[PDB]
């Protein structure tokens, strides 16, 4: 992989890092599938805070 | 007060990263070669 | 107990400079 | 192209002096930082929160003239102008320290900023940036004595004052109180800094002595500066020297000058933590085996013992006008003398 | 209700406030003049 | 399993044994003062 | 580097007056201050 | 590779290892957040130190009284 | 020419190097290695070298990393490198060193 | 615990070519960071929040340690949440249940943020992501700043 | 453009040797007409003490340091 | 054999020898081996030197109960003064043990040894034709323990004056010191103070900047020597951000634009500082003190205005009266 | 003077554990090339 | 080649490894902690707390 330093004859390593990518817009699917996800995280947060009116 | 040196010393590693190697990753590794000789 | 320690770690000092004296790596 | 980048382009622009992102944070704190020590050791006061005089107003010389810390009674208190204890107020505003920390905050900034323009001179010229590596050791040394220590004490009063005489008085208040000098971290300091001192010295000469064409009507001409030199010598000819007087020399050019770098950096930070340690008061004052020996045996004597006799008398006549805000007042038979050992 | 503390950090951000303001618009209009 | 293929060695030479030994063993003497009171 | 032409206000301009202008004034400070009796 | 259960089902979970929407996004969202965060701790820094003080606050021991 | 390479701005180098163009995997980013043998800046001046500046009439190409072999003191030879990460960069550069090697001289080669 | 967590550590050396790990596009070992930070910002926000709504309430655990200014008779107690600006009292108990409760719901908000957002272009490629060498970076900031305060406190 | 030349250019002159002894001037004023000592806060060299005290002031609360001040002002200390 | 003389001046001129051993070498080696060999026989096992000649003696061995901080080779007794003292003016080896004989053998070798190690370093370099000037870098330390170790003992009127050979030891001198002639506002000291932390941060700039602009370095290397081409890269362009702050300092500071200036600056600043120290320290042997303000402010009621000139004059006054067992009747004094 | 039984062992482990640390490493790299 | 202060640069390029090392540096500090708590159980003293 990383071959490097014959200043003693010497190894260092660095990352491989993945590629960029200009996203595409969501499809359909991907909307309703993160919207089931998001729609949970809005009623779990008031959940918690309704514990948190409780336990004071 | 060590801590410090350490995030530094990473810090530098991250943003010089094309100058501790003489690659750089944005290239792929170099498949063929064009020449240009007189 | 404490002296005999003291002494020791010199001896050993001095023998290292004899070492990097007349056996140091040959460069090639 | 968008505003952020004409921006940024127009910040990197070729000039005399480069001023950066970086300059941004640089230049108004550090120039604050300085005119504030310029006016204090010319105008400002000490007379209210030390009972000393330290201004050219006052009437005094360049060597006792400072910018002095505030009282004891203010805490560990910022010292805002705006702030609850000068309430806005110029006069009172100089004359209860808060120019101390106006010039250690600026120039904690002014230090952040100068390693951050190191950073960025040499990421867009493309060099490794190791010369702002090595200015972490100057950090180190101001982050921990001019700021985590008397964080650590009781206020800022005991917090070096900016000063020649006020540094001067820093050095025999640590000699007396704490025993410095026989902590082992500032050993390990005084070796390292010593060290700098003395790779420059031989690096210097026997450069200088073993040059390419020191006669010869030398046909070179590039320098080509960046390189500094580490051309201009024979390595072959240094090596083939020192190897025979010290009996080892170096052979890689490359390793030597990190040794340079490694030794006066390595110094500074040891004794950085040296001083950290101080601050909860955590020091090596006495080794216990001679005091129960002195205790058990009054007709031994050492060079150590003699070293805390002297420490002894330093604190009892120095404090009671060091640090009067204690009310310290000792009757002159009580204070230590010689002849009454 | 507001102590005279408040009001002093009030004043603090305010003056914060304007000298970024500032320093930011002052830098932003040179620099656009002269590209 | 099969060979890792990240596998590499791991060098030391003389000089540095000879350094690293001075500096363990000074720094010993150093500390050796502390650490016996 | 800064333009020849150099408009009244460079950055050139600025430096050079922020290190001018309270030092004359400082300078006469000191000056006045050698003639106080003590 | 080693094909096995637990893998298979974490596999979409790592699966866009790149991808990035235009431009500046929500950077200038993200600064408003950031400020707001350094304000509060400038709040709370000062009210520790006591140079904030906000009546029927009282920092010392005796606030466990 | 309607192309020339620069090392220091407003004066031209007037010795032609040999340039290596790497292709990575296909043609989106690449590397440009140029060898100099004793330029003119090598021999002579007290100008402080700033990177490489391949100038041509379609604007400008400014890329540091120019290193310098000295051998007992002289220095003989000039290594520079620039890098292309996007094929726009890449073409471009094509296209520059196409203008440079018709107007400087010669022939080009490929291997596969 | 221990015992566990080192079989588990064996596990996973002898075990090292997972495809999870890959990515098959080109078959080379990638992370996607982002994502991950958001998952584990999600598990330390609900952690956060049953910590302080559970345990230091005494809601359902025993509570904390609760003391006088003078330090005589301490014991080990109940303690209400105080989101007053007496809250931010640092010598009040109540503090610290109230910040549990608060971060928490700050945790699991952030955490379902970064799952549903990519970064930037402009933030990628300045910070240099994609460089698990970076994420350690930023950590050692974080994690000396936390020391520094608690060495204070 | 080196510093000698603009130095010596006649634009520099003709505003800058009206302005230069302006700031000498005001800068001596500043000091000579006994304004420096009340701006800074700093005590005038016959009045550190009081008539009653021997004893230096000193502040010894945060809170109420300027009413300290103030106090210890109008007893002339 | 071709009669030992002719081999014998072939041995000691060798350069081929592993460590040089030269004519300087050759009074080098005997002084040097005493010096080292009285030196840790009396460290480990000298019994405790009376050192102001009432019979109190102070311990400075290690069998004697020291560690390595708190251990020294004491100096000689205040009795003898500047007297030349050999082991055959005393009578007895007991008694020349009890008055510290030894701390003068270590020192005069001492100084003689390392004289002729900068004759040493001279005649090598003039073998092998090169600039001959390493030596008087060197002559900077050498004039520093000349200074230290003779001069102001001379100076004074005793080597009791002198600097005890351990660790503990030498913080006593320099706190005695400060005590007695205030060498902090002495500007010598001042000076040395800046040559010593200018050369250690004049080692660490040149360092980061070499190890930053180095790429790669190699030279030719035989079965039995070395080359003839030193190979060598480095980077050759810098910008406009070192131009206004190292530029435009150092060309018109160094008086060059020339690189080779660089390497001479850098010696030339810690050996004029170590000079100017060196002889501070024995301008002080003939006591010539440093500033020192008392009652330098007053206020027009005729009372007196402390300043830190003052506090300091506190501290020295309080260690200079702890060191005085002789008499309380002292009013002026030294030498 | 009470000298401690475990300075002695801190002296002990502080420069044994390193020597043999690096010993090992350069004996294993001469193996190595050999 | 990796000198001796690039030993553990070898996990860079594959997770699982990484997490092989994470696992245990986490077994090593539980074991102190329980550890710890064991042995100094054993010089404490409950008689007399005031
Ligand atoms: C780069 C610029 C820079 C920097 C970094 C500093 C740094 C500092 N200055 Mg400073 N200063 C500067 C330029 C600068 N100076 C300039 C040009 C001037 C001349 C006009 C001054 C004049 C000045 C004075 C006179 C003083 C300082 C002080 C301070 C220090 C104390 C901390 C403080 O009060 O923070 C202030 C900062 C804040 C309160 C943060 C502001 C945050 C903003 C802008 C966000 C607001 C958003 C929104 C409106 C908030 C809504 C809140 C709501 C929801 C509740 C700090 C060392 C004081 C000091 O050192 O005391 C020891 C002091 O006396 N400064
Ligand atoms: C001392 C120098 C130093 C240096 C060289 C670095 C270097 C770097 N840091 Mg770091 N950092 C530092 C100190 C430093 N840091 C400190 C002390 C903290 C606080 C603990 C941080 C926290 C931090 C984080 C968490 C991250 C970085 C990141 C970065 C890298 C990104 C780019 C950059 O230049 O950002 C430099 C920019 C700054 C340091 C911002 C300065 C902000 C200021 C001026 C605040 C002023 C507030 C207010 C106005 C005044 C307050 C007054 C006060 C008295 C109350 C980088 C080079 C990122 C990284 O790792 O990159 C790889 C990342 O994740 N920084
Ligand atoms: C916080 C986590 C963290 C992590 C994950 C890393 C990871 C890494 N660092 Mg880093 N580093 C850290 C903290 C960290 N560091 C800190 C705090 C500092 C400041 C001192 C540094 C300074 C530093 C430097 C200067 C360098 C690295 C290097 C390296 C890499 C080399 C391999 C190695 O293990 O060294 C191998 C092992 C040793 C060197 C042996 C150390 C023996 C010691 C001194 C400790 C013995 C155990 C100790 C007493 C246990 C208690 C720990 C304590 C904190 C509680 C590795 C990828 C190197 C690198 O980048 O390589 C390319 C390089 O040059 N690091
Ligand atoms: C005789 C030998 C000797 C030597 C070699 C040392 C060596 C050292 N001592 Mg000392 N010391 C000695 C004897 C000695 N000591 C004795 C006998 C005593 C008696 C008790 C002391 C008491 C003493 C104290 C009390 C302290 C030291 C400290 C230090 C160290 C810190 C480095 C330093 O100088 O920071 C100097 C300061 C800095 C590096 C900060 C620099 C800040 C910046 C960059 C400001 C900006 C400069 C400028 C205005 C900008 C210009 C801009 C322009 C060019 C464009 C160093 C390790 C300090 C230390 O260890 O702290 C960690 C410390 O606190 N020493
Ligand atoms: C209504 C809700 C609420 C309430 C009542 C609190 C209450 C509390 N929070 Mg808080 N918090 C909340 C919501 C809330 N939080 C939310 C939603 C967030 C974001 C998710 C936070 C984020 C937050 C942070 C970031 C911190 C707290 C902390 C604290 C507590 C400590 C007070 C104290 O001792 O000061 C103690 C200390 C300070 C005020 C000093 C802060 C120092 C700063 C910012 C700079 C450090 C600079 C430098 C690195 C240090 C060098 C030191 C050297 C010189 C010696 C207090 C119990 C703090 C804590 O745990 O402290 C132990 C802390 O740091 N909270
Ligand atoms: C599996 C669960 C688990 C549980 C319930 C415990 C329970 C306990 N451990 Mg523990 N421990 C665990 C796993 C666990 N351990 C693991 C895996 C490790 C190894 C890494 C340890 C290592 C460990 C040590 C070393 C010690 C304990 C100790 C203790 C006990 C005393 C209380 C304490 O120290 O709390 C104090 C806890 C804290 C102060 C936690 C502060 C957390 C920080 C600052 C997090 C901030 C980062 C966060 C992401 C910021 C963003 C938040 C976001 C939501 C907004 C407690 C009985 C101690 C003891 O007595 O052992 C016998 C001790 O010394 N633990
Ligand atoms: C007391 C000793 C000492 C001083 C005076 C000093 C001074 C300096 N070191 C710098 C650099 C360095 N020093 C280094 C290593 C070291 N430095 C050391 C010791 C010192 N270093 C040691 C021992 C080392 C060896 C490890 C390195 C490697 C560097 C650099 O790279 C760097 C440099 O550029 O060198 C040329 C310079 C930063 C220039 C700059 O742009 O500032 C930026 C800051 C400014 C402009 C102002 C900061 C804030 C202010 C004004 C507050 C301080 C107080 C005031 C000055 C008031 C007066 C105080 C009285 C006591 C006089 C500066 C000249
Ligand atoms: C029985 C007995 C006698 C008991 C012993 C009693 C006794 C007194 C014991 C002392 C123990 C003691 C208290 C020790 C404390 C000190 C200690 C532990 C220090 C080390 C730890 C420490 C300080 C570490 C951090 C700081 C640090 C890294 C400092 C480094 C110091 C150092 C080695 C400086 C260099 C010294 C030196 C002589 C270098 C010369 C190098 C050289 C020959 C260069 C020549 C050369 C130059 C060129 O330019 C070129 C080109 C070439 C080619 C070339 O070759
Ligand atoms: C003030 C102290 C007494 C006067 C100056 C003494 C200078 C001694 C230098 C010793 C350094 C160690 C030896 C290594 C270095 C070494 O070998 O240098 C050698 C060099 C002489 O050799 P060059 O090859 O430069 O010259 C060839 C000569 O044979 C004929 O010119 O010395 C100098 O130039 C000394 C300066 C004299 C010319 C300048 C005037 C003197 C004042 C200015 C410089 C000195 C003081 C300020 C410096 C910041
Ligand atoms: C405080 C304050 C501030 C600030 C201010 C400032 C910023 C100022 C500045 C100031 C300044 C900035 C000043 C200056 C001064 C200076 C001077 C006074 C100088 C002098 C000089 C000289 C005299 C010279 C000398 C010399 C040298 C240096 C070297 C060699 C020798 C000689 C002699 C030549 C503010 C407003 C913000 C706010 C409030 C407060
Ligand atoms: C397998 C198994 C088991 C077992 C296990 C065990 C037995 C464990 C333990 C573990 C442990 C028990 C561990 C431990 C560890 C420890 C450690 C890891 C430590 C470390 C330390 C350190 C790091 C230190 C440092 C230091 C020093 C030394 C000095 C100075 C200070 C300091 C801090 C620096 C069981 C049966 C259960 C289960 C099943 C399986
Ligand atoms: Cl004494
Ligand atoms: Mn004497």
């Amino acid at each position: 992989m990383r071959y490097t330093t014959d200043e003693g004859g010497r190894l260092n390593n660095f990352a491989i890092e993945p590629k960029v990518y200009q996203a595409q817009p969501w499809t359909p699917q991907q909307k309703v599938r993160a919207a089931l996800l998001v729609g949970g995280g809005l009623l779990l947060v008031a959940g918690l805070v309704a514990i948190a009116v409780g336990v004071s | 007060l060590l801590f410090f040196f350490g995030h530094i010393w990473h810090g530098a590693r991250t943003l010089f990263r094309d100058v501790f190697s003489g690659i750089d990753p944005e290239l792929s590794p170099e498949q063929v070669e064009w020449g240009f000789y007189q | 107990m404490e002296t005999i320690t003291y002494v020791f770690i010199f001896a050993c000092i001095i023998a290292l400079f004899f070492f990097a004296i007349f056996f140091r790596e040959p460069p090639r | 192209r968008g505003w952020f980048d004409i921006l940024d382009d127009w910040l990197k622009r070729d000039r005399f002096v480069f001023v950066g992102w970086s300059g941004i944070l640089l230049f108004p704190c550090a120039y604050l930082a300085l005119g504030g020590w310029l006016t204090g050791t010319t105008f400002v006061t000490s007379w209210y929160t030390h009972g000393l005089a330290s201004s050219y107003l006052e009437g005094c010389n360049f060597l006792t003239v400072a910018v002095s810390t505030p009282a004891n009674s203010m805490g560990h208190s910022l010292l805002l102008l705006w702030g609850p204890e000068a309430q806005g107020d110029f006069t009172r505003w100089c004359q209860l320290g808060g120019l101390w920390t106006f010039i250690a905050l600026h120039g904690a900034f002014g230090l952040i900023g100068f390693m951050l323009r190191q950073f960025e001179i040499a990421r867009l010229v493309g060099v490794r940036p190791y010369n702002a590596i090595a200015f972490s050791a100057p950090i180190a040394v101001f982050v921990s004595v001019f700021l985590i220590y008397p964080l650590g004490q009781s206020s800022w009063f005991f917090a070096p004052s900016f000063g020649v005489a006020a540094i001067f008085r820093f050095l025999l208040f640590f000699q007396g109180f704490h025993n410095w000098t026989l902590n082992p971290f500032h050993m390990m300091g005084v070796a390292g800094v010593l060290g700098g001192a003395l790779l420059c010295a031989i690096h210097g000469a026997t450069v200088e002595n073993t040059l390419f064409q020191d006669g010869e009507g030398a046909s070179t001409f590039r320098a080509f500066n960046p390189t500094q030199a580490e051309e201009t010598y024979s390595m072959v000819t240094a090596n083939r020297f020192w190897s025979q007087i010290f009996g080892i020399a170096f052979s890689n050019k490359r390793w030597l000058h990190f040794f340079m770098l490694f030794v006066p950096v390595t110094g500074l930070w040891m004794s950085a933590i040296g001083v950290v340690g101080l601050a909860l008061n955590l020091r090596s004052y006495d080794f216990i085996s001679q005091e129960i020996r002195a205790a058990e045996d009054p007709e031994f004597e050492t060079f150590y013992t003699k070293n805390l006799l002297l420490n002894e008398g330093i604190r009892a006549w120095m404090a009671p006008q060091d640090q009067p805000h204690e009310n310290f007042v000792f009757p002159e038979e009580v204070l230590p003398r010689g002849n009454a050992l | 209700t507001i102590t005279p503390s408040l009001k002093g950090f009030f004043i603090g951000l305010l003056s914060g406030a304007v000298v970024l303001g500032l320093t930011f618009a002052v830098l932003i209009a040179i620099s656009q003049i002269d590209k | 399993m099969e060979p890792n293929p990240n596998r590499q060695p791991v060098e030391l030479n003389r000089t540095s044994l000879y350094l690293g030994l001075l500096l363990i063993l000074v720094l010993a003497l150093l500390f050796s003062s502390y650490f016996f009171n | 580097q800064e333009p020849v032409s150099y408009p009244i206000f460079t950055v050139r301009w600025v430096a050079v007056h922020t290190l001018a202008v309270p030092t004359i004034f400082f300078l006469g400070a000191i000056a006045a201050m050698q003639f106080i009796q003590r | 590779a080693r094909r096995t259960w637990l893998g298979d089902i974490l596999r979409p979970l790592n699966s866009e290892y790149g991808k990035v929407a235009p431009g500046w996004g929500t950077t200038p969202l993200m600064a408003v957040f950031m400020g707001l965060f350094l304000v509060f701790l400038l709040i709370i820094l000062e009210i520790y130190n006591s140079t904030l003080i906000l009546d029927g606050v009282n920092v010392s021991w005796k606030a466990l009284g | 020419a309607m192309a020339e390479i620069q090392f220091i701005r407003g004066i031209n180098e007037e010795v032609v190097p040999d340039v290596r163009l790497t292709r990575a995997r296909d043609g989106s980013s690449g590397q440009a290695m140029f060898y100099f043998d004793n330029p003119k800046i090598v021999q002579e001046g007290n100008l402080e070298v700033t990177g490489m500046y391949m100038v041509d009439e379609e604007g400008e190409i400014v890329t540091r990393d120019v290193n310098a072999k000295f051998i007992n003191g002289q220095p003989v030879a000039i290594e520079a490198t620039y890098t292309m990460r996007s094929p726009q960069e890449w073409d471009r550069f094509i296209r520059f060193m196409d203008r440079y090697a018709a107007s400087h001289g010669l022939g080009f080669q490929k291997s596969e | 615990l221990s015992g566990l967590l080192f079989l588990a550590a064996c596990w996973h050396w002898v075990y090292w070519d997972l495809e999870l790990f890959r990515d098959p596009r080109t078959g080379e070992p990638a992370l996607d960071l982002p994502k991950m930070f958001g998952i584990h910002l999600f598990l330390a926000g609900l952690l956060c929040f049953g910590f302080g709504a559970f345990h230091l309430t005494g809601l359902f655990g025993p509570g904390m340690w609760v003391s006088d200014p003078y330090g005589l008779t301490g014991s080990v107690q109940p303690v209400a949440p105080e989101w007053g600006p007496d809250g931010f009292n640092p010598y009040n108990p109540g503090g610290v249940v109230a910040h549990h409760i608060a971060a928490g719901i700050v945790g699991i908000i952030a955490g379902l943020f970064h799952i549903l957002v990519r970064p930037p272009q402009r933030l990628y490629k300045a910070l240099r992501m994609g460089n698990i060498e970076t994420v350690l970076s930023s950590s050692i900031a974080a994690v000396f700043f936390a020391a520094f305060v608690v060495a204070g406190t | 453009r080196p510093f000698s030349d603009i130095i010596t250019s006649v634009r520099y002159w003709v505003i800058h040797s009206i302005t230069i002894p302006a700031l000498f001037i005001a800068g001596w004023l500043f000091v000579s007409t006994g304004l420096a000592y009340d701006v800074f806060g700093t005590p005038r060299p016959d009045s550190y003490y009081a008539q009653e005290q021997r004893s230096i002031p000193l502040v010894t609360d945060r809170f109420e340091a300027k009413q300290q001040v103030e106090t210890f002002l109008e007893q002339l200390k | 054999s071709a009669n030992l003389w002719e081999r014998f001046c072939n041995w000691v001129t060798s350069t081929d020898n592993r460590l040089y051993v030269g004519w300087f070498g050759v009074i080098m080696i005997p002084t040097l081996l005493a010096a080292t060999i009285c030196f840790v026989i009396a460290f480990i096992a000298a019994p405790p030197v009376d050192i102001d000649g009432i019979r109190e003696p102070v311990s400075g061995s290690l069998l004697y109960g020291n560690n390595i901080i708190t251990g020294a080779v004491v100096p000689s007794s205040n009795a003898i003064g500047l007297h030349f003292y050999p082991i055959w003016e005393a009578a007895s080896l007991d008694e020349w043990l009890y008055n510290g004989g030894p701390y003068q053998l270590i020192i005069f070798h001492f100084l003689l040894g390392a004289s002729c190690y900068m004759g040493r370093q001279w005649e090598l370099s003039y073998r092998l034709g090169m600039r001959p000037w390493i030596c008087v870098a060197y002559s900077a330390p050498l004039a520093s323990a000349f200074a230290v170790f003779l001069i102001y003992p001379i100076g004074q009127g005793s080597f009791s004056d002198g600097m005890p050979l351990g660790i503990s030891g030498t913080f006593n001198f320099m706190i005695v010191f400060q005590a007695e002639h205030n060498i902090l506002m002495h500007p010598f000291h001042q000076l040395g103070v800046a040559g010593v932390f200018g050369g250690a941060l004049f080692c660490a700039m040149h360092g980061s900047l070499v190890t930053s602009s180095l790429i790669r370095e190699t030279t030719e290397t035989e079965s039995a020597n070395y080359g003839y081409k030193f190979g060598q890269e480095e980077e050759t362009y810098n910008i406009v951000a070192a131009h206004g702050y190292f530029g435009r300092l150092i060309f018109q500071y160094a008086s060059f634009n020339n690189s080779r200036s660089l390497h001479f600056f850098l010696a030339a600043w810690p050996v004029v500082g170590v000079w100017f120290t060196a002889l501070g320290i024995s301008t002080m042997a003939f006591n010539l003190n440093g500033f020192n303000f008392n009652h330098s402010v007053i206020d027009a009621k005729g009372n007196v205005i402390n300043t830190w000139a003052d506090i300091i004059n506190r501290a020295n006054l309080g260690m200079e009266v702890m060191h005085e067992r002789n008499a309380h009747n002292f009013p002026l004094d030294l030498a | 003077m009470e000298v401690n039984q475990l300075g002695l062992i801190a002296t002990a482990l502080f420069v044994l554990v390193p020597s043999v640390f690096l010993i090992i490493l350069y004996v294993q790299t001469e193996s190595q090339q050999k | 080649g990796l000198p001796w202060y690039r030993v553990h640069t070898v996990l860079i390029n594959d997770p699982g490894r990484l997490i092989a090392a994470h696992l245990m540096h986490t077994a090593l500090v539980a074991g102190w902690a329980g550890s710890m708590a064991l042995y100094e159980l054993a010089t404490f003293d409950p008689s007399d707390p005031v």
